[PDB]
Order: C-alpha cells, then sequence, then structure tokens
RNA sequence: GACUCGUUCAUACUACAGUGGAUACACCAGAUCCCAUCAGAACUCUGAAGUUAAGCACUGUAAGGCUUGGCUAGUACUGAGGUGGGAGACCGCUCGGGAACACCAGGUGAUGAGUCAG
RNA sequence: GGAGACAUAGCCAGGUGGGGAGUUUGACUGGGGCGGUACAUCUGUUAAAUAUUAACGCAGAUGUCCAAAGACAAGCUCAAAGAGAACAGAAAUCUCUUGUAGACUAAAAGGGGAAAAGCUUGUUUGAUUUCUAUUUUCAGAACAAGUAGAAAACGUGAAAGCGUGGCCUAUCGAUCCUUUAUAUUUGCAAAAUGACGUAAAUUACUUACUACUGUGCAUAUAGAGGUGUCUGAAAAGUUACCACAGGGAUAACUGGCUUGUGGCUGCCAAGCGCUCCUAGCGACGUAGCUUUUUGAUCCUUCGAUGUCGGCUCUUCCUAUCAUUGGGACGCAGAAGUCUCAAAGUGUCGGAUUGUUCACCCGCUAAUAGGGAACGUGAGCUGGGUUUAGACCGUCGUGAGACAGGUUAG
RNA sequence: CAAUGUGAUUUCUGCCCAGUGCUUUGAAUGUCAACUUGAUGAAAUUCAAUCAAGCGCAGGUAAACGGCGGGAGUAACUAUG
RNA sequence: AUACUGACGUGCAAAUCGUUCAUUUCAAUCACGUUUAGGGGCGAAAGACUAAUCGAAAAGCCUAUUAGCUGGUUAUUUUCGAAAGAUCUCUCAGGAUCGCUGGAGUUGAUUAAUAUAAUUUUACCAGGUAGAGAUAAUGAUUAGAGGACAGGGCCUUGACCUAUUCUCAAACUCCCAAUAGGUAAAAAGGGCGAAAUAACUCAAUUUGUAUUUCACUCAUAUUAAAUAAAAUAACUCCAAGUGGGCCAUUUUUGGUAAGCAGAACUGGCGAUGAGGGAUGCUCCUAACGCUUGGAUAAGGUGCCUAAAUAUUCGCUCAUGAGAUCCCAUAAAAGGUGUUGGUUCAUAUGAACUAGCCCUGAAAAUGGAUGGCGCUAAAGCGGAUUACCGAUACCAAGCCAUAAAAAGAA
RNA sequence: UCUUAACCCACUCGUCUUGAAACACGGACCAAGGAGUCUAGCAAAUGUGCAAGUGUAUAUGAUUCUUUAAACAUUUUACGCAUAAUUAAUGUAAUAUGUCCAUUGUAGAUUUGUGCCCCACUUUGCAUACAAUACCGGUAAGCAAAUGCUUUAUUGAGUACGAG
RNA sequence: GAUGUUAGGAGGGCAAAUCCGCCGAAUUUAAGCAUAUAAUUAAGCGGAAGAAAAGAAAAUAACUAUGAUUCCUUUAGUAACG
RNA sequence: CGCGGGGUGGAGCAGCCGGUAGCUCGUCGGGCUCAUAACCCGAAGGUCGUCGGUUCAAAUCCGGCCCCCGCAACC
C-alpha cells in the first residue's frame, strides 16, 4: 500500500563492494583559484628564471653544436 | 519598505566616481503589436482553433519583486537594481 | 532531508562552558600556511565565516590563505567515494593540527639519535618501540606484604 | 621598591576584616583656552594643595566560590559472545572498556617585554 | 395584380448559441471518498554521543517586514530587588544602592551576542558595478541560499579597520514568451538613406580623404512580469445503463495474528451483610482466561471459495438451565441460594419481525449457553441488502446522489 | 397550426420578481465590433470619432425555474403568544 | 402471457411445454402492398426497436490502430555474476539519471615493497547519547524546621525569606562514558645551507615570502609501529539487469497489541544448499566440480532411528507429571507435599527463603514431549567418558577453470 | 541392456510472486507449424585497406554479353567527411629563429655509460598523467589619430610541429 | 433562336498498376490534450496515355556569371518552420 | 491590467450645483389632552476615507491614492 520511507540498508555493503574510493590528483593544485597577484608575480618570477634558463641554454647548446 | 527618491551611487557608465542617481520605480511597458512573437501569437490564433501563448488560471502569488530604475544625472543614462518581493512599498514617506 | 544549514544547533553549535567573546590576541598568530594540517573548528563569538555542520571536528590542509579566510582541503564520504573538497573558513575556526607536532619531534629525537649513532659510526635501529611482550622479573616477599582474597558475602 | 605594555584568563573571582604607602599610582584642586555636557557628575583641558580614608599593594577569616588530588567504585554503565539463566519483565556468565554527583584532603597563582627610583 | 431598390441574396463583422462537436475532470492517502498536506521549504525533537535517517511522528513556523530594524563610529548598560520623591505603590514616572543577563536582540523556535550584535547618539546609503574559487541541497547538475577573495569606484572611522544588505539558522522560481535598460559591438541578404562631410579638381558619369548614418523590425547582454500539484499541461461534474485493460501490489466474505472492546474467572479486604471482612457479598485496586461481540488488521483468495435469514438435518463442546449423587448456608419445615463430580438425558406451542437479536403470551421439569467455512443455496426457499422499470422525501443548477423510505423484478 | 405543462368527477389552488429565466420601455443612460470619417506622421504607422445588436440600468412576469427563516416584547396562575 | 418464482433448464425449444389468467365490435385483430436507414430512422417513452445484433446496427476498409497492463517467448557445457538504495519525474504497476553488473582495453605489478587496507598501534582530535544530577541553571515538584510583613480571630494561619527535604524529564543540562568516527606515521618528499628570480612583501629588487639552481644528507643488509594469497590493484570505455523487497539479533518510534505500521547497525534470505532443529524459506552447524578413505561439527546415543538400557552425584510421583533456542502459552496468588538453606528463640517451638512438585489451570472432527513408551527415567540439574554423526575439514585420485613453470632430436 | 524387488531418499510442472506442494493461475493427449527480426540513420568495440587525405557518386568505356543482374577499367583534377577554430553576427582566425631549427616543469616506457648476469649509481626522457605558460575566436575592463590597441581579466565542443 | 426518325458524323460505357483533376478524415504522436502531428495521406466522385505531366523565361545570380523541361547524383536533414 | 460609479452624526441618507455641512429614524428632554396615545417642538451629535494644489471664500473644482461594485480585454 504504501510505498517505502527511510531505508539505507545494503548500501554501505554495496560501497564496500567495489571499495570506498579516494582521491589521487595530488601534486599541482592549479589554475583559476590561485591567489591573485601573488601569482602573477611568481609567473614574472618563473618567466624570469626561464629566461636566464633559456639564455644559458641557448648558449650552452649553440656553442657546442656548430 | 521605503526609499527616498534620489541616491548618490556608482554609475557603471563613463563616469567611474559615485555621483547622483534619480530613483523611481519601474511597472513594465505597455506590449507592442510588432513583435515577432506577438506576430507568430496572432498567426497562430488566426484561422480555426484554440490557443497556448501567455495564460494562466491558477495563480500563486499576490506580490511582485520592485526594481527600481536609476537614472544618472551626470551622464544621462539609465540602469535597474532590484530589491525585495514585497505585498507593501512606500515613496519618499520617511518618518 | 528538510535540511537548512544550521541545523544540530542545540548539539554541535553549543558553546563551551563559560566561553564568551573569546578573542586574545595569541589566537590569530600562526603562520605555517601552505603545507600545514589545520582543523575546523566552531567559534562561539563569530558567525561571520562560520563552516557547515560535518566540517566540525575534521581535519585537513590549507590550500589558500586571504586576509582572514583560510580555504581547508577535507575528506568527505559522499556514499560509496571518499572525496576533497575545499572548505572556505575564517581565522577563528581555525586551529593548528597536532599530529604535524608528533611527526616532527619523533623526526627531531631520531635525527639526533642518528647524529649520535653517525659519531660513533654505530650499526642501530631508530625505529618507534613495539611496547613488546614483558620479560622475567624478581620481587622478595615477606609474609607481611602478602595480602589473602577470597569472595564477599552478601552484606 | 614602584610603574607601563602584556600573557595564561578566577590558584587570577566574590564577601568581610586588618596592614602598607620614599620614588610611584590614585583620591584631590580649578575651568581661561582645546573640549564637553541641563549638570567640570562623567568626559576634555590645566593644576599639584592635601591624604592613605578609599581605590591600588599585601595578608587575614572552623568565609563562600573556583581549583587539583584522593574517595565514591571496578559500583553505576557499557562493545562483542553465548541451542546461557528467567514463563514474562529481566538477570548472570566469557572476553574487554569503564563514570558522575556527594564526601574527604590539599591549594588560592604563575609569567614575557620595557622603564623609573632605591 | 401586388411589394420594390427597401427586401432579398452574397461577403465581411459583433453577439447569441451544451442544439451540435472535440476534450479535461492531479498526487500523497494504514481501501477510496470526505478530511488533511506530511506536495516547495526552515527550527527543535524523534535520531540509536561524526555524518546519514522516516511515518497522516511529535512541538511548530513560512510566502513577510525594515531609508532603518541597512552601514560605520562614538557613548552608555539591561530585566529585576530594596530604600527614598504629592504624580504609575495600583494606567509605559523620578533618584540612589544591589544587580552575568534572570533583559533585549521585528516575527518563528533554537543557537550566538554586555567597554555589545542590547540601548542612545552622530555621520551616512556598499540594499554598488564587474569577476572568480567554491560550500549547502546534490547526480557532487541547476536554481536558491551562503563563504573566502579579487578588479573598480566610494562610504564610514580616519586610526587600526570594517562595509558586496538584515547576529546566525527560515522569508521563494527554468526555457519559450512579454517589457524596459545598455553598446567607440551588429544584422535586415545586388545597392544606397549622416553628407557632395572634408579637400582639391571641374571641357566630368572627376578624383581622393573621413572611427563614431533613415522610420520599422531583428538581435546580443541585464533585470523584471510566473509558474505554491512550488525541476514550471491553457482543465468541471456524473454513471445502481455501462464497456475494456489489469489488480488479492487494493475494499466488502470466511480463515489467520492480536483480544483494545465484548464475554468469563480470579486474588486482596475498606465497607455492606442485625452482631459479624469472607453464609452471601465486595468497593478503591490488581492478575488472568476466551474469541460466544465488535475492532484493530490487510497475511490468504479479484482468468468467480455464490454475498443475510428461515427451514430441514446431524454431530461436538461445557463455561450445567433442569434432571442424579452430593458438600456449604444467614439451610426450622417448606422453600431457596452458593457450589462439586458430572454432557448420561432433555431443552417446547404460538403472537409481532426481512431479521440475528428483540419483545410478549401459554405450557413445562427447564424452556441453559456455545462450536461445526458466522454448521447446512449442484439441500431447498428467495422475504430482506444488493442489477436494470417505477414512486415519495431530502440533497444536488443539472445529470443525478442518498450504509433514506417503498413497489416490482 | 405549432410548442408545452398539469391529468376523470367533486373541491380548492396562499404568499414572494431578490436569484436564474423569459419579456417590455428608452430624444436622461454606463459600457460594447467590423467598417467608415477625421487628426497625426515623409510614408508604413499611431491615434481619435460615430447613431449596431448585446449586456447594464428601469419595469412586467411564479398554471416561468423555483422557494417558503430567526428573534425580542406582550394576556387576573404556570403556559402559549 | 398475470401466476404457479410449475414442468424443462447437456431441451422437443438460443424462451418450448403444462396448468392458471387477461383480451373478443373496437383507441379491435391479421395479411398483403407501402413509407422513413445509422449519431440515422422509428419510439401511447422501456434507452424501446431497427433481420437470434443495439446507452449508437451490419458489411468492408483505414489497421498488423494503440497499451507505463496480462500471457507466452525454443540446443548444450563453461565462466563472471546482481538490484529491490538514491535523485528528478501530471510521479507511487513506469521512465530517466546515480549506485551495484558484465564485457573490452589500457596502465603497472612481478624485486615477499610500494601504491594499497570496513584493521589495530602510538600521537592527535570531535562529541553531550548511555549514565548521573536536583543543595548547578530550566521546566517541574512533597514535606516539615528556623526566621521579619500580610490574611483570620496578643495568638494563630499564611505568603516571603534562610538552611533543609521527597520525587522528577530521552523534547532540561553542572559533569559525563563505552562503542562507533576523524586526522598521523619521511625519498616525485623532508633536513640545514649557499646562490639565483620578482611587477608580491618589508626602510630594506637576500627584509621576508614563494619559486629555482647548486650543495652538503635523512632510517631502509630487514625495517621511518603492527599485520596483510596487499596488483585479484588502478584507470578508461561501452552496454546490461535493478528501482515493489523481506527475515533475525541488538538499539528503536507510533499503536492495547499484532506473524501490525516504521526504522538504525550488521548478518541473512531473495538468487543457495548439505547435516541438525520430528516436521518447516530465514534458527544452529556449514555454503556445493566428480569420487575413495579418514576425523569431526551442529546435534545426539530405549525403540521407531545410527550410537550407551553408559558412568557419576543430586532432585522428582503428578485422579490430565515432565521432556531441548527460534517454537507454537500461562500469571497474580496460595500449599502442615517433599527438599535444601537462613534468621531467630528456648532438642524442641517460631519465623522467613528458594528448589522441585501441586492448586490456581475452561471450549468446538479424535489427538498428540513427532509416536510408542519412560519413573533404580528413556524426567529435570550437573559432571564423567565412550560412541555415532555433514557434500564442511584432512589425505589421496580424477575433471575442468585460473595462474605459474617450460619448450621451436 | 531391459525387469521387478528391497533399503534410503524423492510433494504438479510452467508462472507472476517477499513468499507456490498449495484452498494462487495455465496445462485431457499426441503430432506438425509457432516468437528479438529486417531496413534506415547513429555509436563504441574489434578486424581490414589507405593516409593529410579518403570514399568512383551519379556516369562513361569495353573483343562484358551461357555464367555476366558482376567482374573489370576511369577519359588520347564534382561532391561527403576529416585537413583550425570561434561566433547572434559583418567577421576574425603566429607557441616566430632575425642546426628541420625553438614551448616550460615533475613523475614516466626506451636508450648510453660506469663500477660474461640481476644490480647500485649515472645517461637519455616516448606515451601518459599532473601541471605550467603562450596564442587564436567570443566576452570584459583599461585606453583609444583605426592593419584598433593593452599589461590585465574571463570564456570556447579552442590550439601548441595533422589523424582521419 | 426553335422545329426535324432531314444528310453526314461524334459523345455516352468498362477496365486502373504507373498518370492526372477535384473533394477529403480519423486512429495515431506529444508517454494526457486542445495547437502542431498523422496528412495536402486513406476513403469518395471525375479524366487520360503507352507513358502522361512539364516545358522555351514576368528564370537564377551578384560571378571572370549562368540561360526550356524531365531525371539522377547533390545541396541537405541545411536555410527554415514548430 | 483600463473604463463607470459609492463612502457624510448611532443607524438611514440630502448635499457634487465653489459664497460656508445638513434632513429624517432611533435615541434625550419639553409642550398639547381630565385620557393613554398619536401629534408638535427643543436638544445632542460628524478628521465630509488618506493626501498635493488652484485666490477674496473649497466637503464640493482641479492632482493622485486607499476601501467598496458595476463593464472588460485576457480567453
Amino acid at each position: 500500500a504504501k510505498s517505502k520511507n527511510h531505508t539505507n540498508h545494503n548500501q554501505n555493503r554495496k560501497a564496500h563492494k567495489n571499495g570506498i574510493k579516494k582521491p589521487k590528483k595530488h601534486k599541482f593544485m592549479s589554475r583559476k583559484g590561485l591567489d591573485p597577484n601573488f601569482f602573477r608575480n611568481q609567473k614574472y618570477c618563473l618567466k624570469g628564471i626561464q629566461k636566464k634558463k633559456k639564455e644559458l641554454k641557448l648558449k650552452a647548446k649553440q656553442e657546442k653544436n656548430n | 519598505v521605503n526609499v527616498p527618491k534620489t541616491r548618490k551611487t556608482y554609475c557603471s557608465n563613463k563616469c567611474k566616481k559615485h555621483t547622483m542617481h534619480k530613483v523611481s520605480q519601474y511597472k513594465k511597458g505597455k506590449e507592442r503589436l510588432s513583435s515577432l512573437g506577438r506576430r507568430r501569437y496572432d498567426m497562430k490564433q488566426k484561422g480555426f482553433g484554440g490557443q497556448t501563448k501567455p495564460v494562466f488560471k491558477k495563480k500563486a502569488k499576490t506580490t511582485k519583486k520592485i526594481v527600481l530604475k536609476l537614472e544618472c544625472t551626470k551622464c544621462k543614462k539609465k540602469r535597474f537594481q532590484t530589491m525585495k518581493r514585497c505585498k507593501t512599498f512606500e515613496m519618499g514617506a520617511d518618518k | 532531508k528538510s535540511r537548512g544549514k544550521r541545523s544540530g544547533t542545540r548539539y554541535k553549535f553549543s558553546k563551551k562552558f563559560r566561553k564568551h567573546g573569546e578573542c586574545t590576541a595569541n589566537k590569530y598568530l600562526e603562520k605555517l600556511n601552505y603545507g600545514d594540517y589545520v582543523d575546523i573548528v566552531c567559534d562561539s563569538t563569530q558567525q561571520k565565516g562560520m563552516p557547515f555542520n560535518y566540517y566540525h571536528g575534521k581535519t585537513g590542509k590549507i590550500f589558500h590563505i586571504t586576509k582572514r579566510g583560510v580555504g581547508v582541503l577535507v575528506n568527505k564520504r559522499v556514499k560509496h567515494r571518499i572525496e576533497q573538497k575545499k572548505v572556505c573558513v575564517r581565522i577563528e575556526h581555525v586551529r593548528k593540527s597536532r599530529c604535524n607536532e608528533d611527526f616532527l619531534l619523533r623526526k627531531i629525537k631520531n635525527a639526533e639519535l642518528i647524529k649520535e649513532a653517525k659519531l660513533k659510526n654505530e650499526h642501530i635501529n631508530i625505529k618507534r618501540k613495539t611496547e613488546g611482550p614483558k620479560p622475567a622479573a624478581m620481587i622478595k616477599v615477606p609474609p607481611s606484604k602478602i595480602i589473602t582474597i577470597e569472595p564477599l558475602p552478601f552484606y
């Protein structure tokens, strides 16, 4: 007559049947939600570090290669 | 609920500074006979048969959200501002 | 179901005994930021950045900090899966977690043990104790220090 | 000896008493100007005449509270187990964990930074 | 003869129009309908010390209100009690003292809140524009409600700071459609609509150079108008004249669990019983038994277990009404009462009823109480409830309805 | 002639036009369409204006549909009113 | 064609037959001819009749209409193997999307370890239920005592204060568990240093920050606490079935109660069985390829019926004895029946107590410890051994599947 | 092999159903016929061919003319889809050398080396994951004499030496 | 415009697959239903041929333009309608 | 949503026609008749619903709302 109301039965057991999954993204939390201004300053730093690195890498490769 | 009829506030157009706006009550335009949907509604209605286009015969609400039309007194441009659903609204009354 | 935000007020949100408006200076100043683990505890004073019910007493990593806000990565079980959720909370709500402090003290103590062993060029283990089974022992017992027990009659 | 900024936020509270005032605090003296109120009460400003009478510092009291510990009690309570008991209500037992009030005894603070006078 | 450019007829147009047509007549629901809303939500509790959690669970609340009751600062401390002041002891007062919140915080209940989130005052409008990461509900979509920020412009204190509405948990709505804002962005399809604008040139169908160009319509973006059966059909009744698809996933019947209710037995001892608790009783209590009542119920049967009563006819029970043997007595005899072993034996004639039951009259030895699929429809009967005809009343605009009466089936 | 109702004789057939109907009057009358006319605009358009019936107002109508309450005060006892 | 609700009711008959009754000179009856045709006719009106057909004929076609609903839905072996929760739905017999399932692929696993784990360890937390309290607050709430104003007639009765006092709430909270739950345990990282980079920060482009490059170096032969047929793990895809559940213990809400309605945690059943529980979907033991042997489990061992008329100490006689969880009744109340105790009094008198046994103990086909029977038990309570006892378990064989070895004269 | 025996076991099958031996339903018996298909359009999977292309479409050609109703060939530079995207829409649509070259990290298959083999160091660094920057279309904001710009925001079924 | 058994002739009817004209629905679909759909289809009444119909510009384009009809391949499940 | 009309002492209602707001009824008192009574007077009494304005004077007229009930379109 009435349809069922509460029941949460078997669901825990079904969850344990396929195991209770956990996240695995791990390293390098990312993109838009990163701190305004500070991360842009980091981008500029990284770009600076990259420019110094690129200058070293280009010179070192070019001198040896030819 | 009661508002005064002027407000000094940010204009979102041209002037960046806070400046005066007049405050008034929007109340919905009278419908055009030239609107494309109204043309379609006319076309569907014409000839034999009934109709579906906007009607409701079982209305729930006794109230309307009030939206104020704010007119910048500097640059002569308008902006809408929406606020709570009321039964009772008052303009310029004070206490 | 019929579930608004703060439901279970008389349960969790109820203040600690005589704890009103606690806001002293030392509360703010901890600073370990982006790597740190942090507990999320309710404050009786502060309503402004109060968490949802589930996050009370839970712990997770800080991933973002602002002027007096903290983003905290907290684990939540959602039916068949535990998933990481980005909980925005306030400075009053975050409490520095102590699990890190246990690891650090053990690292420091073990490091001192390692350093001592290294100076001597010793071969020894800095690994934690198991609290193993008790070995043999001895006590000398006069007739005066030993007591005879028996069950008790009803009285 | 004193103060300032504090910290923990009652061992730091409250009540009734007593003891203490170099330097200090405060009570105290005045309203032109800065200021502020119906009101120099408070608040602001300007004084420095008196005084420990209070605040303040410290102690005391079959003080109250708070506060630790014992003791209440392996009691109450409790997870898992049992083709255990009990007609039912319920109660033992195995493996484990385990209170609270009352009561009794103790206690009534500790402390970072700076300064000033001895 | 008569009427006559009016009629009439045609085509448009408004009305009238259940005569006729086509269609609608929710869901939850301890059957359905009536009733309610548990259908969108919010609080406390139920909830089993994270989280989750329902019932037509319980205690409730919602569809607002607020230019301040919003914002920031500054100042102050409330309810109450005592002692004083001709007026508030005793219709909303005045003072001092005591006062940890016993006040107050719009409502709604709970949380939170005392140099304040209360109260008073000052100055105010951020109840702003733009954009995220997100949290609640959650599929981890929406919307709605939030949190933490950021790009702006400001407000307030000006001093740190704080302000993206309401102390917190509650106060609400998609697409299509309509409507108004906004743009140095667009379109209306071979072309053009400011403007021969600005220069030159002029033997002209001249040549350059120009960031901002007709009405009307269409967009794009942003709000608002609404969907409470609240993830959003333009929707009333009725059928005992009915048809069909399914249903024991769901009523009316036995049976079954239960035995509240009905029925029956107890224990007790305050009283009643002349005196006397118990010969007979038995309150105020408390314990069982039964299914001979009715419920509660919805397990069984809905591709049919024939739905009342009577008759007939038999068997079984005992909780014994009489009959036998007895015990007790408030048993003088005679009556008669309580009672035990006892189901061996019996338990009627009629009046009135559709009737179980009921209610009389008469006999009698007493005219006991019950079971058997509510004993007994391929045993009957068919009077009643309960097919279609018909009647009166009420109720219904109506069709019709009526565990209303009535006649016929 | 058509449309209805009640249903021999005998006897009587009260009250009520609000409601729903049906129906009647209108130089006072509120509203109410197509067309047409005018105004407006460069045109499209947008507006006004007019003397339809209808409904409404105002009457008539119950052998039209139909229907037929509640109180108070009040008679030399109570009572009824 | 009124009645006998006659006969008949697998007929003589898809309405017959018998008997009864009504009609008979008129609104009469009968024929033949004629008229009106399907939302149509015709109707002294019954939704009547319209060719055995009527609340919309018959024929054919549109048509193989439609259907969240009913029924049916075909060879074998082998393998993996469920759901009866959820969310939205004019939604409760359905659908969609999550969950749980299978396939297919990729990833990396082979190094007895790392990832990893329904787990514990040691750290570290979160709690306000069990519990406990009223002299902590709230709501209650029964009594007296000690005190300095009120009511009644110097007294009494009160209120009111103060110390007290009785009982309280799971919708109250001073305090407060166990269980369950969360975070933690180092090499893609961490240490301590230098140098770099910036448009952030800070007087302070090495003040901090963060990042980077260089260093120096952290246990690990096994280990940064255990334990782990821990990669059978991950991850991606595509698709299925399912969306009604039901049972048990413990906790539990409504309802007198219910094999009633509704849950929580777990395990079952469902979809799954062998042995026991006489018997039986769920209780117990235990989950299954095919066989042989072994030894046991639950459970038993008088006979039915396989093993003991076993041993050992008690208790028990019943004119309805009693006999094993789920399991199919029995209570208050008694008992100069017997058995143990224990408190008391003076080898005796009391009083209690709990074991058994008894009264209390009534019901429908005949009737049920499963039956016979059993009392020097084969009853009830122990204990002591032996034996029998599953497809589980051990050993062996054989079958297939899975994985691993291993191979191109 | 068949056949009774005897001991032990053995309840109507199918069915919807929580639960069927049921007092639930269908089935007197036997034979034959009798039910997940075909087309269209879409998807993933796997096989197969070719590849920045691919598919010969319609159609033409032939000593093709029992089979031949297919098989064969493509003129002695069409169309589908993929080759860059975006968008209401006019439109716009570079990761750049100013050794063919030259995107940045961290894990990570594979390779070089050292000290008749696993190794422990180094060495190179695919795929993929996890990020990072650019840059292109939309939308902002800021500027603005358009090859309209711009540090900075956002958004797209985006792109970063083609995969279909 | 009549009349004629005037003279010479014609039409009528049947059959229907493909073809052409009128007239012309509902089941159905939307999990309901009224617009849309089914469908300018089915039925109905007519007319033809071995094929008919259409056909020699009151066409398309905006190009360096094409140039009666039919048909196939296509555009294209696109513009668009709802 | 856009058109028409009504709100006046305790009740019924005139004034809506810009030179100053009343009249019945029920109440409250008083005359009149030898009666009762009927009759006839005198009293009380209202923000002219809320609001903005036109001048010499405004409930009344212009401006706009609120509460009431008539027409409607929408369909």
